[PDB]
């Protein structure tokens, strides 16, 4: 089922005008929350701006993230030295098959996973000396472990359930992709065929090529977001010059009732 | 650790000459998070460019979307220019309208 996940980052020497600490919050693949240490306020994103919330919703998100801001910045002092450092955290929860919450609490230092929070013991830990140093500093801070436990075991699933109830339609959004299949010349004797899927949601999507109705492979491709949180994808196949018209592309996506055949332009 | 950015350039909607649209430059998979991105129109830096929040994927690598409103034409060429510490010089990726 659907995850609520906070992506937290601190940097020890932010570029001027940029935040030392910022957070994005995600309900599955769409962002609902933004926070940075320069504004110091948690804010809704996209359609979640229009969500009907409890009267204290966003002030409590702000309260929690200001606390995590202080912790992340304390982590650099525990390491000492010139740095620079990047500290990231992935904190959140998802509801499990029997309608209970499953927590996530992992951290990375300079792009490398190095620490987690153990919810059974209420302690941060990891193998590297940087993990031991930061964990000890956090562990020695009054109520820090307690607030981390509450955040993951109570606040997160409560928020997730509230958004499932108040924003169900936002989460069930199904926008089918606009499809195009086009060929361009390549090296001598070859063309590149590209099947492209525009402005769709959710991100799960399959593109396949057929040659005279027979399976011709997935091709090679990529995918990415648009500014509104919908998505874009393409996949490309190298084919012999003059043979392009024998090919089509098939797309599977939840916004369509059936797989859709896309013919060359 | 350092990771070099992957760069993708595509429009929000299928490109149609004379129809308003958005051009995206999606930069992902990079570390550390400091990155510089410009959209270019026939080589000239575009002034009115917005960007999403710097976020990161399950493998901790960062990603970012830059976008600008534009109206494609037959002859105008667009590109994305990216600088990052992993790059010995700025990388320029041309917009392929098919992509």
């Amino acid at each position: 089922h659907l995850s609520l996940l906070y992506h937290l980052t601190a940097v020890s020497s932010p570029a001027p005008g940029t935040p030392a600490f910022w957070v994005s919050g995600w309900l599955g693949p769409q962002q609902y929350l933004s926070y940075n240490s320069l504004r110091g306020e948690a804010e809704p994103c996209g359609a979640w701006v229009w969500e009907n919330q409890v009267s204290w919703y966003w002030e409590k998100e702000t309260t929690d993230l200001r606390i995590k801001e202080k912790l992340f910045l304390e982590a650099f002092k525990a390491l000492g030295g010139k740095g620079p450092y990047t500290l990231q955290g992935l904190l959140g929860c998802e509801l499990g098959p029997d309608n209970t919450s499953v927590p996530t609490a992992k951290f990375a230092l300079n792009g490398e996973e190095f620490m987690n929070f153990d919810l059974k013991q209420g302690t941060w830990g990891g193998d590297w000396p940087e993990a031991l140093a930061i964990s000890q500093r956090w562990q020695q801070q009054d109520k820090a472990a307690n607030k981390e436990l509450t955040f993951l075991l109570f606040s997160c699933p409560h928020r997730l359930r509230e958004h499932l109830e108040r924003g169900r339609g936002n989460l069930e959004w199904k926008e089918p992709p606009s499809m195009r299949l086009k060929a361009r010349p390549s090296s001598p004797g070859f063309s590149v065929l590209t099947c492209s899927a525009f402005s769709f949601y959710p991100p799960e999507l399959q593109l396949r090529f057929l040659r005279n109705g027979l399976a011709a492979g997935t091709g090679q491709g990529d995918f990415g977001p648009n500014s509104d949180g919908s998505f874009h994808a393409s996949s490309s196949l190298t084919v012999k010059s003059g043979d392009e018209h024998h090919y089509c592309c098939i797309v599977q996506h939840a916004g369509l009732a059936q797989p859709l055949r896309v013919e060359l332009e | 650790i350092q990771r070099t950015p992957k760069i993708q350039v595509y429009s929000r909607h299928p490109a149609e000459n004379g129809k308003s649209n958005f051009l995206n430059c999606y930069v992902s998979g990079f570390h550390p998070s400091d990155i510089e991105v410009d959209l270019l129109k026939n080589g000239e830096r575009i002034e009115k460019v917005e960007h999403s929040d710097l976020s990161f994927s399950k493998d901790w690598s960062f990603y970012l979307l830059y976008y600008t409103e534009f109206t494609p034409t037959e002859k105008d060429e667009y590109a994305c220019r990216v600088n990052h510490v992993t790059l010995s010089q700025p990388k320029i990726v041309k917009w392929d309208r098919d992509m």
